RNA sequence: CUACCCUUGGUCAGGUUGAAGUUCAGGACUGAAUGGAGGACCGAACCGACUUACGUUGAAAAGUGAGCGGAUGAACU
RNA sequence: UGAGUAGCGAAAGACGGGUGAGAAUCCCGUCCACCGAUUGACUAAGGUUUCCAGAGGAAGGCUCGUCCGCUCUGGGUUAGUCGGGUCCUAAGCUGAGGCCGACAGGCGUAGGCGAUGGAUAACAGGUUGAUAUUCCUGUACCACCUAUAAUCGUAUCGAUGGGGGGACGCAGUAGGAUAGGCGAAGCGUGCGAUUGGAUUGCACGUCUAAGCAGUAAGGCGCUGAGCUGUGAUGGGGAGAAGUUCGAGUCGUUGAUUUCACACUGCCGAGAAAAGCCUCUAGAUAGAAAAUAGGUGCCCGUACCGCAAACCGACACAGGUAGUCAAGAUGAGAAUUCUAAGGUGAGCGAGCGAACUCUCGUUAAGGAACUCGGCAAAAUGACCCCGUAACUUCGGGAGAAGGGGUGCUCUUUAGGGUUAACGCCCAGAAGAGCCGCAGUGAAUAGGCCCAAGCGACUGUUUAUCAAAAACACAGGUCUCUGCUAAACCGUAAGGUGAUGUAUAGGGGCUGACGCCUGCCCGGU
RNA sequence: UGAUAUUGAAAUUGCUUUCUAACCCGCACCACUUAUCGUGGUGGGAGACAGUGUCAGGCGGGCAGUUUGA
């Protein structure tokens, strides 16, 4: 399904792209199981294993007002055949 | 010198929660009193 | 009986505890054991509604059976044991078709004895209207089939005195004389462990771990927490009567509700 | 926070003395060993707050320095 | 205004070189100092993004600032096994029915929730500026699914029911073993310019879970058992050498760890439920040992955590649970100096006035001070002698009062371990050498004679009173026969008590010894 | 502590005794139901008494409001 929401691409993103393994913010409410799934469904990949981490949403002024940005979820797949 | 306030996060949610005021009697008027005055955070 | 203790420090020196050469042995029954949580004065409001309860050892609560009952069906002492919560000391009794029971031991205990409507010699429990006049029993009902309550300390007997058609009429050890309903079954004998009268706790710390805590005096109070109040210095009771802690004469008077229906069965007082 | 209680846990460097009991030898009692009791003893952690100094628009709306008391217990947590 | 006044929050910095508009403060470096039963390592709560990188210096930072827990821009938290849930239950809470009650509602049974306890499968090493039993490598184990399964058949599954177990206090020594520590063998580097020495000098000396045995002790031919040996491991770490190489020893000491609440003693008599194993009810009917594969959810995980990040309005001498815990000296977690690792205190520079504070010494005297020896001095450690009255026979007692202690060298019964050698712990005595002084520093009882109060240990006015006050063991009087009395509540319901007059409540007194006289007008 | 309602039946004398169906039992056993609760039944006990309602007298610093002159 779309549970799927962006790519991740940053230092530490690319730098585990080397080791085979892919990085996505997923939506918040959604197992290691979905995603897994997920990728195999859009991607048509094998996938080894997916971990999963949360993150707080953090306050951020940018102007007089403050306020947090989203809570959001953090998906890593290793693949086991193909890539991307 | 130990203070009155010992922070607890389980203590302060049993205490003044919104299920311990949803509760009673009083707890709901509680929150109603604190609709009819507007506020942002109900409970704690 | 009690053995002294030398005066080694200031707190054994007037102190004697109680020898316990009639316990057999010293680990309970484990599948008659049951918790017993220290509810330390307090009741379902959670309030202090009786003063000096509190603390102490840790407890666990053997089933003593105090109905006994069985179809005259032998029994056998195995061991006397130590009882945490009741002055007497208890038995562990095993029936004939292999039962275990406990209980309260009379003195002079290890022969193996029955339950039934007529056998009698000690520890044996039948009715009343099987028991000759003169004898000492213990451990009396006073409803038929309740177990028993009355005389059930350590160093409790109560003579059976004389009967008419429907009652039996006891001696108490309060001196109390009272009819009793013919059928409500008592144990022969007495209630061993008569030294527990002698014990000299010794020390402030031994009676304070057997959860009573300390009794301040109400003449030491100050006058909106007992009548007996304040007064610049010792002062002496200053009323006609003593007062309890609640405003009622601490001294002589009778304070006897009960039920108002055994007074067709107290014959005297005490 | 504080006062009492309930349930479940944890902590208490080290050293000293030597109760019953017991066993051996004697003759109920003696001496030697063994034993290791106690709101026992000295003393750090820990818990207190006795005395004086400082501080008192304080480092602190009750503290600090030096000493001080309890330290297997009615202990502390 | 006070006023350019008080304060700038315990403490050691110095210098060189950088960077820069600007340097006591920022970065680096060398030296110096401080902690080191902690100013170190890891964690619970709690905080909640403060963590990291690159820029910034208007505000915050008690000064400065090029810097930062601050501003901006980007990032960072990875689990079948770690701590919780898909397990269990204490206290407590809630409780359909139910009982009680002007209403609101109280109480409470079946049941449920509820950890601080029980149960429960993964360890070692590497890695990044930021994670780390999570990633990666290596080697495992657990539950379930699936196929092949040698050997199918009252063979399997077995209740939410029965039973056993789980399952438990407190002290005391004794023992095993191991961690760790210390000392000499094997390695690895350096080998000196200040007199000398080259037997000299530094630093290192292994490693998991699991699986194979088998093992002090312990309990009842069984159950549990630390531990050790082996492969795991031709692997990884490794002081150091030039991607290729590199040692891993016996000796002694040994816990507060662990066998283990084991054994023994005591009295104050020391959780529950499940997982677990059984038995039949009862489902009538597979293979677990094996071969191969496969799936394994949610939540937390960053950082600080004796603290500049938590609770005190503060970047505040205060408070904050638990774990690890080295060397020399020692009884020792004491004192003093160091290790590991970490810090140099977020205002400085002068001059060395009064006065205040902290600290040292003082001729002669020695409490003459003062309300009062308050404060300070003094004593203080270990081995030795010696030790009064009095006494409840325990004590007083560390009574009091005195002596000794360094280093060297000799002789010399000793203890432990070992096949001995060899280490390890204790000395006697004798001869000497030094000094003003020998527990040469630090740590560490002043005592005695009497009187009053309280018997004692203990408690008390958080924040001016710690005592002679309170408690206390003991005495006594009194009420209460059990749906007990007494207390809470309007009542239900409770506590007393799953107790029952050797018991329970109340009043007074307060160890122990000797005693406790008279009166019933009056209340 | 009395009167009276719940509350009946017999005897000697309003007083007194007896007795069961009311009412009552933190008595036992059974069923709800693998519940020290509750309800129902059965046995036992007590018994027209207790408990409760309305009226009345008394005690009553246990608690309450108050007064205590210039």
């Amino acid at each position: 399904r779309d549970i799927l929401k962006r790519p991740v691409i940053t230092e530490k993103s690319s730098e585990a792209m080397a080791e085979d393994k892919y990085t996505f913010d997923v939506d918040t409410r959604v197992n290691k199981t979905q995603v897994k799934m997920a990728v195999e469904e859009i991607f048509n990949v094998k996938v080894a294993s997916v971990n999963i981490m949360n993150y707080k949403p953090k306050k951020k002024r940018m102007g007089r007002y403050q306020g947090y940005t989203n809570k959001r979820r953090k998906a890593i797949v290793t693949l086991k055949e193909g890539s991307i | 010198v130990k203070r009155t306030y010992q922070p607890n996060k389980r203590k302060h949610s049993k205490v003044h929660g919104f299920r311990k005021r949803m509760s009673t009697k009083n707890g709901r008027k509680v929150l109603a009193r604190r609709r009819r005055k507007g506020r942002k955070v109900l409970s704690a | 009986a009690i053995k002294k203790y030398k005066p080694i420090t200031n707190g054994r020196r007037n102190m004697t505890s109680l020898d316990f050469a009639e316990i057999t042995k010293t680990t309970p029954e484990k599948s008659l054991l049951k918790p017993l949580p220290k509810k330390a004065g307090r009741n379902n409001q959670g309030k202090l509604t009786v003063r000096h309860h509190g603390g102490g050892h840790k407890r666990q609560y053997r089933v003593i059976d105090f109905k006994r009952n069985k179809d005259g069906i032998n029994a056998k002492v195995d061991s006397i044991q130590y009882d945490p919560n009741r002055s007497a000391n208890i038995a562990l009794v095993v029936y004939a078709d292999g039962e275990k029971r406990y209980i309260i031991a009379p003195k002079g205990l290890e022969v193996g004895q029955i339950v039934e409507s007529g056998a009698i010699k000690v520890g044996n429990a039948l009715p009343l209207q099987n028991i000759p006049v003169g004898t000492v029993v213990h451990n009396i009902e006073l409803k038929p089939g309740k177990g028993g309550q009355i005389a059930r300390s350590a160093g409790a007997s109560a003579q059976v005195l004389g009967k008419e058609g429907k009652y039996v009429l006891i001696r108490l050890r309060s001196g109390e004389v009272r009819m009793i309903l013919s059928t409500c079954r008592a144990t022969i004998g007495q209630v061993g462990n008569l030294q527990h009268e002698l014990v000299n706790v010794g020390k402030a710390g031994r009676s304070r771990w057997k959860g009573i805590r300390p009794t301040v005096r109400g003449s030491v109070m100050n006058p909106n927490d007992h009548p007996h109040g304040g007064g610049e210095g010792r002062a002496p009771i200053g009323r006609p009567s003593p007062m309890s802690p609640w405003g009622k004469p601490t001294l002589g008077k009778k304070t006897r509700r009960g039920k108002k229906s055994s007074d067709k069965l107290i014959v005297r007082g005490r």
